[PDB]
């Protein structure tokens, strides 16, 4: 009945410190559709976060993209925090500019 | 465009 | 190249209070062009691509009436299925539907689809002949028997081979500047030491369209799948897609490894090698 989300956290463009960009959290392969996704900056929730309209794959599992504008720096830490019925605790995936 | 078909389960 | 038009619908019951949450999205290939969300303020089918905005009021009135009619069928379906499966009124359940058509390089009908799922599992689907139904279980068998008595497949086949195809050709023409443009992947190779004797070579493909792509590694001109990692293709957020494939190699042996990129926007596949220095 239940499939856990796969998560990828990445930037829209190859990251350069001090250059405006977009931080993405792509959640996919999950069922049911109810999901909580937050983008974090130094462990704190970013307020202006938008998301795509719910859609699904051939196998019926859902996908969504959560995104916000950001400026990568040497000192700031970014992450995506995901909660779903299949998860015992919220899953935190840290952003790494090389992935 | 969407279909305009009545198809109840 | 080949093209497709697809509509996706999801309805989720809210047993505590009120009607189901209903979300509908339309796509031309990998481009979303319309949406309806029962939670949004407009209560209308809305545009999501510039080339659809040019359609007049009769189009938007018609798409809104149809999408609201699809919403009401899904609401009734959630109640029907709860009965077929002898389920209580306490839990939330989901109905999903997808339909659409595929055309070839000549823009002529290739294939049609129309299928349903209940709680994430196949329920009923129109066969490739567009005449018969595949019912996953006995509850779906009850729906199949009703749809056979009602000429449902006949109407669906007429829509899928005619109306669906005709409107797809129109959208392809109106949206030709983006829809008929292929964006070849911008490729590069990065190198990440994992120790003083091993490194990861990561082959990137960025900013491409459509989403379909193949990235493969070779060692001394032979396919390599061991010590490899391939991420799922992902949206960049600006309408294009991204992907990477990586291989762990012994440091100093990077030149034996090549990344091969295949995409509709490339007349010949690309070959990437790590540039050492
Ligand atoms: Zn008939």
């Amino acid at each position: 009945i239940q499939r856990t989300p796969k998560i990828q956290v990445y930037s829209r463009h190859p990251a350069e410190n001090g250059k405006s960009n977009f931080l993405n959290c792509y959640v996919s392969g999950f069922h049911p559709s109810d999901i909580e996704v937050d983008l974090l900056k130094n462990g704190e929730r970013i307020e202006k976060v938008e998301h795509s309209d719910l859609s699904f794959s051939k196998d019926w599992s859902f996908y969504l993209l959560y995104y916000t504008e950001f400026t990568p720096t040497e000192k700031d830490e970014y992450a995506c925090r995901v909660n779903h019925v299949t998860l015992s605790q919220p899953k935190i995936v840290k952003w790494d500019r090389d992935m | 465009v969407l279909n305009d078909i009545l198809s109840r389960l | 190249g080949s093209h497709s038009m697809r509509y996706f619908f999801t309805s989720v019951s809210r047993p505590g209070r009120g009607e189901p949450r209903f979300i509908a999205v339309g796509y031309v290939d990998d481009t979303q062009f319309v949406r309806f969300d029962s939670d949004a303020a407009s209560q209308r089918m809305e545009p999501r691509a510039p080339w659809i905005e040019q359609e007049g009021p009769e189009y938007w009135d018609g798409e809104t009436r149809k999408v609201k009619a699809h919403s009401q069928t899904h609401r009734v379906d959630l109640g029907t299925l709860r009965g077929y499966y002898n389920q209580s009124e306490a839990g939330s359940h989901t109905v999903q539907r997808m339909y659409g058509c595929d055309v070839g390089s000549d823009w002529r009908f290739l294939r049609g689809y129309h299928q349903y799922a209940y709680d994430g599992k196949d329920y009923i689907a129109l066969k490739e002949d567009l005449r018969s139904w595949t019912a996953a279980d006995m509850a779906a068998q009850t729906t199949k028997h009703k749809w056979e008595a009602a000429h449902v497949a006949e109407q669906l086949r007429a829509y899928l081979e005619g109306t669906c195809v005709e409107w797809l050709r129109r959208y392809l023409e109106n949206g030709k500047e983006t829809l008929q443009r292929t964006d070849a992947p911008k490729t590069h190779m990065t190198h990440h030491a994992v120790s003083d004797h091993e490194a990861t070579l990561r082959c990137w493909a960025l900013s491409f369209y459509p989403a379909e792509i193949t990235l493969t590694w070779q060692r001394d001109g032979e396919d390599q799948t061991q010590d490899t990692e391939l991420v799922e293709t992902r949206p960049a957020g600006d309408g294009t897609f991204q992907k990477w494939a990586a291989v762990v190699v012994p440091s100093g042996q990077e030149q034996r490894y090549t990344c091969h990129v295949q995409h509709e926007g490339l007349p010949k596949p690309l070959t990437l090698r790590w540039e050492p220095s």
